[PDB]
């Protein structure tokens, strides 16, 4: 099995020398191959509120994040991060993970006050906005990580009962789990979308945290798994409030076409927002389309 | 010791 | 799968006709072929305390877990088990521990008074020191076992979980858990040494309690595994607390070798006593080297920037945020130990004064490159972190000096927020 | 991984034409194929009591639990199920469980006040004796389920976690829990190569998870009885973080013991229920490890702490025990129910009316077993391990009897040791 | 700052 590095609603290179590093709500992250290194553009969805950039990489990152207060960059080989606020009153700045042999930084993911890095060892470390190590905490191989302020959700993998998934409070007390390595009831992967899954294998096309604060996760299967009432460990269960394919198939009078495909953003209390899809390929290219809306 | 055991019993 | 009998820090016989046993802080035991029997040999480190002798085994001791009142011994296969204590004044004991078909002894262990006993069908059986059995237990397969006190960590293994591990204390009157079969994010094994994983296919090199009384784990991966927040369920964490590799890499002044390991012996407060094994093989020989010792450091390191700053030199603002971070561990560790059981050795709450000067100082550091680097922002959140308000009062005149005017404005605001929390 | 259909006792048909489908110290069901449909005989032990009856089921109910006051069939895959009380005061009534695509029920349960229905996807139903149903729970898939008065014993599995099981007291409005999905360190059953021949295969295809049996003691404690042919109980399950699975009966000892030492293969042990520390069973003899038709007589096999082993038994030699040996298990033994009853009596109170006395004996036999131990620790001069012994003894004449047992042994530091345990707990009595 | 930083350390 292999650790492939993950970003939300990312997007492999394919044929073409550009894709997509990640995509939500706030905007798109996009790295292009030039003559000798990368070039990185980060675009917003609200001109108003955010400047577009770009900036030549000599690194090479292939992991990414992105909120409403700067992008998360990394590099899953050499372990090099850098984090770039959004407003220029703040500085960037980089950081080199430690790594063992053979061990990748699998997902990153950050919030105004967190920056979370995972590795294929399973090691946890966390930082500041500033760069200032917090915590270093060793689990299960980690595949998957999403942040909302101080909350993280992370999907991890085991050898022996595959994909699992914790959910927890990097508070300033001390980190406190409400869910421990549980059951992730999301449906693995089962071609011209073959480059996908080479690049993506467990086919988690995007995961986050709902604007009310419930983790979400988004598969294969086309599916918007919401997890409800995480607080009380009785009565703490998945919930398929989305099939999406059901909501395409109404949008198209009732005529089953293989043309369109959803790729999650995120989730605003009423409603999915995402990237309709028109193609062959059921990840989105250049140019992006404009962000749809899908009533739960 | 047969016959302090046997005095606990009763 | 094949449950073999763990003992810590025990060692297999490869090509020669003797192994040790088990091996910690107190000593090392090693059996001799002897023919049809064996010759065991208890040694300690402490030659004033105890005297080092030696007996006949006629039944052949595979399992063994030493403490500082006496030896636990142990055959896998039939059950026996046999406690000596150290001081001739306490009888010997032997037992038999009932097996089914197929189930082994996988560990044992004993402290002054309590002995535990683990199989593979998942019994659990304790003891106290004279032998008396207080209950049989079923728990999931037991593969390891470690214990201080009244406490016990074990370490279990299912086809369902891979490796997990419970956390309990054997009480005057029940048995009660800490933690019950929680994840252990221990990496098992992934050759010149197989002889070893066939000897010890979990790769557990050793599993000790420390001398506080944090669980600590050591695999394959010769890293050190302590357990943190153990008395709040939902808050436990593993922590890597010593990258060994990293360590003698930097002993070898950058240089990668292949001839030097750490065999893991006990963690006192800081400092990780260990075997210093030169040569092929990654387990100790014949004689046994003297212990060594080896200050925890945090995983913060990158060689890549350790060489570019040249045993090999750390630059002391990549020194300071390694000091930060493990002050912080070990401090707030101790602190919960205080704060729930006390104190054991004696020295505890001056070790936790200078833990948390340390702290400080360190975060002290950090907070001048900040200011050195203009960050006021960076240096704003390092000032947050400061314990000592003597801290707080150095971070000000250190901004002055710098003359950052609204950094001063922003640390007064927290001296004088923490003063008038003094006022409630 | 394939769930099937569970009941307590519960038989294959295997080779023949004929099964049980439940069996408890109550009575026992069984069902005969009729040509197209079946004959379900419903047979008690008390003949006094009840009377034995039969039906003819068109539906093929292969799910059954029985209780004194009524019985229980399921269909795993049309989900129907049907209420009989013994008694002619209340009326049959049948009901359909809804069923998804490939969903069955894999286990009923039935006690005079409530009926429980588990299914393969994990649903939980509950109703009252007359069939109103409680409001629906989503749990784990459920595999085994047994019941006793308003509470409820229930075994789940995944490919997760593997064995787990829950704890739960049905009340007026909701469902409580007691322990929630915690582990159940029960032994799976070791299928080997040889076994696709072998005469019992039949039964591990029946019952994959291997439970022969599983029930709430008499004294209300959950048991559970796998194929490993331990009984194990559930201890301190009212407090969740001193909860304990404890073995307290190794059947394949007992039956070596009952040989005289020798060890066979054609008797085994079929588990009915626990009254207090005796087990209610089935002696199957035979090659199949399930009893068949004719039902032999319940016998009973008195629970033994697993603390003996053969090669010392043989030593000492139906297999005879050495006084000094014996003394450590009936210590153990004492010591385990005694605990047992303790917190029942603390939490729930009498049931029967005599338990009181029974915990009387109970720590009567607990410091006398006991004593024993003392005495022989006295006689090998150990006085360490004498005073350990003293400290567990209970009632304050027990310690009067270890000092004049050390006076005679004229071991004088001993005595005073042991009148300061007394005093030590006149200190503590006070406060 | 090594004065006031060594200030603290005493």
């Amino acid at each position: 099995f292999r650790y492939m590095p993950f970003s939300p609603a990312g997007t492999p290179f394919g044929f073409t020398d550009r894709r997509y590093l990640t995509m939500n709500e706030v905007g798109y992250v996009s790295t292009v191959k030039n003559s000798e290194q990368y070039s990185i553009t980060v675009s917003f969805f609200d001109v108003g509120r955010f400047r577009e950039y770009h900036f030549e990489d000599l690194f090479g990152y292939d992991l990414c994040f992105l909120n409403e207060k700067g992008t998360l960059f990394g590099q899953s080989k050499t372990g090099q991060i850098q984090y770039r606020p959004h407003d220029s009153i703040h500085s960037n700045w980089t950081k080199i993970i430690p790594l063992q042999a053979g061990e990748r930084i699998t997902s990153v993911a950050a919030t105004p006050v967190r920056v979370i890095v995972g590795t294929s060892l399973g090691y946890f470390r966390s930082f500041n906005q500033f760069g200032v190590p917090f915590a270093v905490e060793k689990t299960s191989p980690i595949v998957a990580l999403t942040a909302q302020n101080y909350r993280v959700f992370s999907v991890h993998y085991s050898q022996f009962h595959g994909l699992s998934y914790s959910l927890s409070e990097l508070g300033t007390s001390s980190k406190r789990y409400y869910k421990r390595e549980c059951p992730l009831p999301m449906s693995l992967p089962n071609d011209a979308n073959l480059d996908y899954y080479n690049f993506n294998p467990m086919g988690i096309k995007s995961l986050f945290f709902s604007s009310y604060g419930d983790p979400c996760i988004f598969g294969s299967d086309n599916t918007l798994l919401l997890l409800s009432k995480w607080r009380s460990p009785e009565e703490s269960k998945w919930l398929p409030i989305l099939d999406s394919n059901m909501e395409i198939w109404k949008m198209s009078g009732g005529k089953e076409t293989t043309d369109i495909h959803v790729w999650p953003l995120a989730l605003a209390y009423d409603t999915l927002n995402c990237i309709l899809v028109k193609g062959k390929h059921i990840w989105p290219e250049f140019p992006l389309p404009l962000p749809s809306e899908m009533e739960i | 010791f047969d016959d302090i055991l046997g005095e606990f019993e009763s």
